[PDB]
RNA sequence: AGUAUGAAAAUGAUUAUUUUAUAAGCAAUCAUGAAUAUAUUAUAUUAUAUUAAUGAUGUACCUUUUGUAUAAUGGGUCAGCAAGUAAUUAAUAUUAGUAAAACAAUAAGUUAUAAAUAAAUAGAAUAAUAUAUAUAUAUAAAAAAAUAUAUAUUU
RNA sequence: UAGCCUUUAUAAAUAAUAAUUAUUAUAUAAUAUAUUAUAUAAAGAAUGGUACAGCAAUUAAUAUAUAUUAGGGAACUGUUUUAUUAAUAAUAUUAAAUCUCGAAAUAUUUAAUUAUAUAUAAUAAAGAGUCAGAUUAUGUGCGAUAAGGUAAAUAAUCUAAAGGGAAACAGCCCAGAUUAAGAUAUAAAGUUCCUAAUAAAUAAUAAGUGAAAUAAAUAUUAAAAU
RNA sequence: AAUAUUUAAAAUCAAAUAUAUAUAUAUUUGUUAAUAGAUAAUAUACGGAUCUUAAUAAUAAGAAUUAUUUAAUUCCUUGGAAUAUUAUAUUUUAAAAUAUAAAUACUGAAUAUCUAAAUAUUAUUAUUAUAAUAAUAAUAAUAUGGUAAUAGAACAUUUAAUGAUAAUAUAUAUUAGUUAUUAAUUAAUAUAUGUAUUAAUUAAAUAGAGAA
RNA sequence: GAAAGAAUUAAAUUAAUAUAAUGGUAUAACUGUGCGAUAAUUGUAACACAAACGAGUGAAACAAGUACGUAAGUAUGGCAUAAUGAACAAAUAACACUGAUUGUAAAGGUUAUUGAUAACGAAUAAAAGUUACGCUAGGGAAGGGUAAUAUAGCGAAAGAGUAGAUAUUGUAAGCUAUGUUUGCCACCUUCGACUCAACAUUUCCUCUUGGUUGUAAAAGCUAAGAAGGGUU
């Protein structure tokens, strides 16, 4: 399975080490989105940052592309050609 | 001490709701951080997720850190500190030996949940 | 301090529209009534333009400073003028010409083509990649330390 | 000059950052008191001597109808004893920048693996600027446990940072401005009006204490437990 | 009741949780309030108003202080069910019954998402004419505060080389529009000129002023 | 059962180490002894620690010779960390490297050594003061913070007060308040007199009151309310 991890909190204030831990978690802007697949390796650099992130673990993995797919919003129209 | 930093040493009580969820976040953090192990065990073994998270039996983690996380003596879920912990923290320079938890710096962020025994 | 033109600004008087005699601060931005003027498609329940009703936000500019609304320096205003330029050399980067040569031709010179040593008459596979070879210290010669040279076409 | 920044590139480049496995023990099963697999527990590979903790040796302090040596008066009546005092011995109790017999977390750091590759390191050729810093938080030297004081150490911000919050606010809590819009989530902070937003539960206060900068020794009144 | 101590979750007691599970072990949490003391100079200073509740009685108030909490309260373990509630519709006699809605509290930045636009880069496409290219447009992702400083690209004025057109034009100024706009353009008005060192590519600057 | 030997275990680094302090040392780095006087030698020194440069520290390995040891092996000074000084110009010797027409030479060069710039990265071989008569370019490269001190109060009461700590007085120590004196930091570069005063009360007088074996009366001491008027 796999962890879904959203930077809740910013990094402006968080000392350099835990800033390189955020980082070399793939973790950019705040709000951002990275599906990780779950390991003790990865365990461990959440446990560090357990404040900052939002962690919950998910069934599959969803690529940028689908994410973005499933964030749209919904037009209420259909266009008709003339 | 001419520059005023009006800081009070009390918290209103919006900043004592904001505070005891940022610590129950923290703690479901973990939670979740070890439940994703177990699973991930479970499905090593040969089951399925449905299964995995249905399984009587919970695989504890065997990490250092996770282990030490879910120790209530080590780190205390929310649910379990004392009010006075959860809004003061220990200074060794103060009157009484405490201070109010907002004067510490990035205390919105940093996570300090143990004082010592009779302090 | 030539001659013509001169709706360039600062500056003065007057007129025209709007606002202003119970309201307080970089004089503006936004929100919003009202009045006025123009409009040869205002068909209008119209569009623009001007204007301190009323509400919210708003601590001039530059220099020097850890730090300025600062009661720190400079400025009455407007117009004109006012500050990384040239010569002789050297080293790097891009492109262009030519190319193991190039510039220049009259010769001469310069650079590259062989690396070293303070210097000297020394200077690169005796049969292949450093285990070979050249120079410097040493030696009879090697080893040792540093740099350089070679695996149809010399860079 | 180094440190921190910039431009262009090189592959036989991932060497960068981050975490995990390492270790000890217990229980079950298999194999020949041992090995393997699985689960669990333990601050969990190697280095260290701060906090804490302690009085080991060193440096200091206190008390014993305890014992010994010596000093001195009295008693005894010159003896021993007594009155004692200093030192040592024994027992018990304490502390320290230059004490650590015990000892953390952080920290230094190692191989492999995993994840960051719209990412890091290293290297080659060329350019700078800077070398007056400030505050907050923590642990200290000086000062008087004074200073918006002075000197360093770690982290963040201002310097060079718009926006929200602390009335106003360089340094505090959030949060970093490509330009729009404004639907939805929101951070810190708030919801009687000024001012965008609220309803509740259980106790205490009668002092306008308090309500966004807590003023102490002590005295009075009252409330719980023994 | 009187008297003398302390104001404590260490010990004990209560409750909750993790393991062996009707019990035991281990971990966690729970132990007073008011007043006086109280203190200076332009002016009261929680930012100001102001904040403590009251039956007869209002459609309706009763901290806006301190302490611990919730998102109406309770059981299972973010979610599900039940029960006090508000509002409405139908039926019956101002009241009774059935049915429906509310259990994310709300405000909150230039944060994030969504809705569009611009530049750069990585990866895919389309149209047009080092075609392994150039221009333009699409989809996904990342980035776009900034002093000293570094790097890239453009605009205004003047001079030199090349350089049609022309009063139905050119230059300048005012007003109102257009182009993602320090610029150039459309129209009207005014004045000069039978007329651009004009468009565009290069080469040079006495090449841009609220700062001495 | 006894004698001797090899020794083992515990304690010890407090003694000793050329020299301060720290770390190390009994497997001794400490001590005794034989040989020795040798490595207190000679050309290449990779690689590391440290590091701006200059410099500094450890040292594998190749080659020549020496001392000790039966041998294995050890020795490139001292158990380690301090015991130091760049160039320039001069001086001495060695090498045979240049030799300004040629041969020599002169002079330079390589190698080894010498002398102190202690302001100790050393500006020259060689240099002290005064200015209120002064000058130029710049920076500030009484208010504010603190309250040791000062003033005042509060808590407790040792001791005076003929008697009794609390009528009055109140050692030394404790907790505070003000910023009125002397200080401290550097954010910020005129004392007195005349005239007019405004404000505070921590009240000098005037008004009310409590205590005063130390209020007999009058004068007084101490304290509470009080800033309306006055205070040469
Ligand atoms: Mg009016
Ligand atoms: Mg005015
Ligand atoms: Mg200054
Ligand atoms: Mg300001
Ligand atoms: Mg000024
Ligand atoms: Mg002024
Ligand atoms: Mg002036
Ligand atoms: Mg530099
Ligand atoms: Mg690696
Ligand atoms: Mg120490
Ligand atoms: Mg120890
Ligand atoms: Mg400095
Ligand atoms: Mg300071
Ligand atoms: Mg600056
Ligand atoms: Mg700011
Ligand atoms: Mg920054
Ligand atoms: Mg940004
Ligand atoms: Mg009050
Ligand atoms: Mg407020
Ligand atoms: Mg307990
Ligand atoms: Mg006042
Ligand atoms: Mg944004
Ligand atoms: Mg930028
Ligand atoms: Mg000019
Ligand atoms: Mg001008
Ligand atoms: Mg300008
Ligand atoms: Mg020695
Ligand atoms: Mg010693
Ligand atoms: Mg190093
Ligand atoms: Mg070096
Ligand atoms: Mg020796
Ligand atoms: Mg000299
Ligand atoms: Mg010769
Ligand atoms: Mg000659
Ligand atoms: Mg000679
Ligand atoms: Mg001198
Ligand atoms: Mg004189
Ligand atoms: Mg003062
Ligand atoms: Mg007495
Ligand atoms: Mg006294
Ligand atoms: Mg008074
Ligand atoms: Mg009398
Ligand atoms: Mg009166």
């Amino acid at each position: 399975v796999f962890y879904k991890v959203t930077l809740s909190r910013s990094l402006i204030g968080v000392p350099h080490t835990t800033k390189s831990i955020v980082k070399s978690l793939g973790l950019g802007k705040r709000g951002s989105i990275v599906y990780k697949k779950v390991n003790p390796a990865i365990a461990g650099s959440l446990a560090k940052v357990k404040e900052l992130v939002k962690v919950e673990v998910t069934e599959h993995e969803l690529t940028p592309s689908q994410q973005r797919e499933l964030r749209k919003s919904n037009p209420g129209f259909i266009v008709e050609k003339r | 001490g001419g520059l005023l930093w009006k800081i009070p040493w009390r918290m209103s009580t919006h900043q004592k709701t904001r505070q005891r969820e940022r610590l129950r976040n923290v703690d479901q953090v973990i939670k979740q951080l070890t439940l994703g192990l177990h699973v991930q065990r479970c499905q090593d073994k040969g089951l399925t997720y449905q299964e995995a998270m249905e399984s009587k039996k919970k695989y504890k983690p065997r990490s250092k850190s996770l282990r030490l996380l879910n120790k209530p003596s080590v780190f205390p879920k929310e649910n379990q500190m004392s009010s006075k912990d959860k809004y003061w923290t220990f200074d060794k320079k103060a009157v009484g030996y405490r201070k109010g938890i907002h004067k510490v710096p990035k205390w919105t962020k940093i996570s300090i949940r143990k004082a010592p025994k009779f302090f």
